[PDB]
């Protein structure tokens, strides 16, 4: 598990530190946009973006993945 | 007239604006005759009757205080769903089996 050659090092870089610097705005706009209802209750919108956190999760553990990995 | 009054107990109506729907659906039976059937309805995620009254009934007096007591006994709690409410009050007013 000390595996050389890794090649993922070369991808901690220039642009996908750039992408991830934008993946982590889009999340905290969507943790602004979210609307806290009184008892269990969930406006439209909200259950519109709670179908978004796959998509935030998987990129970070791609990222954590990466530099894991490298 | 045949109202059906259709409450909204969900989530977002609890604290002060449930006690204003009680007050005004209390207020909203106080104007009601004996030739005039009314029935109230409550929707969250699914529609029901607030009372044992399932289908419209006269307003008289034992009635309307029936359905004052169910209204007064109201809880918000979960998402709301006007399609699915709206469904429950449209065929309560075509039920035309009942006196009406
Ligand atoms: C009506 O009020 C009684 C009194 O506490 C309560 O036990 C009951 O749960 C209420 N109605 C419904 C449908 O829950
Ligand atoms: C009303 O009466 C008809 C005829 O008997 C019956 O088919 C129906 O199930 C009854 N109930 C409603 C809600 O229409
Ligand atoms: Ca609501």
């Amino acid at each position: 598990n000390i595996v050389r050659k890794y090649a993922k090092k070369l991808i901690d870089w220039p642009p996908f530190e750039y992408m991830i610097l934008a993946t982590i705005i889009a999340n905290c706009i969507v943790l602004a946009l979210e609307q806290h209802l009184p008892e269990d209750d969930k406006t439209p919108m909200s259950r519109r973006l709670e179908k978004t956190e796959p998509y935030f999760i998987g990129i970070f553990c791609f990222e954590a993945g990466i530099k894991i990995v490298a | 007239k045949d109202m059906l009054i259709l409450v909204d107990v969900s989530g977002s109506v609890s604290g002060l604006t449930l006690k204003l729907i009680r007050t005004s659906v209390s207020e909203m039976l106080e104007t009601l005759s004996d030739d005039d059937f009314v029935n109230v309805a409550s929707f969250n995620s699914n529609a029901q009757d607030v009372s044992c009254f399932q289908h419209l009934v006269q307003a008289n007096v034992r009635n309307k205080k029936v359905l004052k007591d169910a209204v007064n006994n109201i809880t918000a709690k979960g998402i709301t769903d006007y399609k699915k409410g709206f469904s429950f009050a449209f065929e309560q007013l075509l039920n035309y089996n009942v006196s009406r």
